[PDB]
Order: C-alpha cells, then structure tokens, then sequence
C-alpha cells in the first residue's frame, strides 16, 4: 500500500505523452500540473510522460492510451509506480526508425 | 474461297487505314469473325493501305501464337449495363491492375460481389469480360 501505486485504465485523450490522474492523488504526491513523470510498471519498463489533472478519475486509478501500456507492459488491472521527475533534460539529439512490418510499402 | 474480296476489299476499299507488321485487325461478316495478320507490309513495317495498294492473301492459314482471341467476351461485347459494369470495374480493375499500390496504401477494398439478375441477363458474360479484359 503506497500512495504512488495505482491501477491502469482506459484514457479519454489519445495523445501517447499525456497521462491523467485525480487531482486529490496529485496533490497528495504533490505534482505540478503539466510537468513530467516517470512511471514504472511491470518487468523492468519505465516511461517518461506529462500529466494532467482529471477529476473524473477515481484516486487509486491512473488513465494511460495503449501506447503507454504497451510500454510498461501492463494490462488493464495491473498497477503500476509513479515518480516525480521535474529534472528532465531537453534533448540535443533523438534517432528514432520505424518498425518493418508497420512500414511495409510506404516509403 | 475468295477471302479478298469478301472481307478485305470491304474494310480497306473506302478508308485509308494504317497498318503495321505483326498486327492482327478483325473483319465482321457471314456471321463470322476473321481475324487476318499483317505478313508483310512496304516500304517499311508502317504503311497506309491506298486503292492504288496492292493486296496480297494467297498464302496459307497462319497460326495463333499465343496470340489472344480477339472475340474473346469483353466490355464490348456486353449491353444494357453501363451502370452496373462501370461499378464493377472501379471495384475490380484498381486492385488487380495495381495490387502493389493497394497493398503499399494499407485501406482494405471490397472482395465479395454477387450479381443478381433474371437469367439470361449476363452475370456469366460480364465476369468473363472483366476477367478477359483484366487478364486476372
Ligand atoms: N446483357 C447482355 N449483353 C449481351 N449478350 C448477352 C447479355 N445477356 C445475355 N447475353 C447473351 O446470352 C447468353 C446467355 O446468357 P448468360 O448471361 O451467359 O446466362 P446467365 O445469366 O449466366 N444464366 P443463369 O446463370 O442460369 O442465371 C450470353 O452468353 C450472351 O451470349
Ligand atoms: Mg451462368
């Protein structure tokens, strides 16, 4: 039992950075508004996403899209730690690829 | 029998026609379809056949050569539906023609079509003519 362990659920917004909690949950971990956040789930996976304030969500639930779940490698029902990180540094350089199977054709 | 005048004359008589070596041209008549092969042509393998032209058809049959039939059943040789066969063709004609294009897209087009008609009303014909006409 920890105030940062919470239960994924569906999202309302499809966007694959924003991530909503309860606003109560917020303020009893004290979180900015639109900062940044790490969230660790299942394994060893871990991501980086900006939250947002969302009163329909219950305290003990967090609302992620698929994307985000795909990389934690949680299900719904499963849990999942929240960590403060407003120190996240702007990046000089990012190489990114897409996937063969996604791409096939389209070139 | 005399196949000159029976069928070349007509087709050649009035118009002057190009012609080009190795081409096959078909000439309606006697309840038939004659398709006759351009042997040989002067001065070059292009020619424009002339009243003043001489025509020459004593030679002996010629074969096919994978050559396809030119009576096959094609859009032509179907009547009454413009409509229904113009849908038929944007459904099928775009993918089989250009199946890499589709495939490189990623939308999904229709695969299941059912014609239902009268008999005697085609059906057969007209998926023998998009299919002759596609060459799937
Ligand atoms: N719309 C048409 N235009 C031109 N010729 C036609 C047309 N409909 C029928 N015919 C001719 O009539 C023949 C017989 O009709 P066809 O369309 O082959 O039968 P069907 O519709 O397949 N019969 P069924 O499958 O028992 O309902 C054709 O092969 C053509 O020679
Ligand atoms: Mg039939």
């Amino acid at each position: 039992k920890s105030p940062n362990r919470l239960v994924v659920d569906e999202a309302i917004n499809d966007d694959n950075s924003v991530v909503s909690l309860h606003p109560a949950t917020m303020e009893k971990l004290q979180l900015f508004r639109g900062d940044t956040i790490l969230i660790k789930g299942k394994k060893r996976k871990d991501t980086v996403c900006i939250a947002l304030a969302d009163e329909t969500c219950e305290e003990p639930k967090i609302r992620m899209n698929k994307v985000v779940r795909s990389n934690l490698r949680v299900r719904l029902g499963d849990v999942i730690s929240v960590h403060q990180c407003p120190d996240v540094k702007y990046g000089k350089r990012v190489h990114i690829l897409p996937v063969d199977d996604t791409v096939e054709g389209v070139t | 029998g005399n196949l000159f005048d029976a069928y070349l004359k007509p087709y050649f008589l009035e118009a002057y026609r190009p012609v080009r070596k190795g081409d096959l041209f078909l000439v309606r008549g006697g309840m038939r379809s004659v398709e006759f092969k351009v042997i040989e042509t002067d001065p070059a393998e292009y020619c424009v056949v002339a009243p003043d032209t001489e025509i020459f058809c004593e030679g002996e049959p010629v074969k096919r050569e994978d050559e396809e039939r030119l009576d096959d059943v094609g859009y032509d040789d179907v009547g009454g539906v413009r409509k229904q066969m113009a849908q038929i063709r944007e459904l099928v004609e775009l993918p089989l023609r250009h199946p890499q294009l589709f495939k490189s897209i990623g939308v999904k087009p229709p695969k299941g079509i059912l014609l239902y008609g009268p008999p005697g009303s085609g059906k057969t014909l007209i998926a023998r003519a998009v299919a002759n006409e596609t060459g799937a």
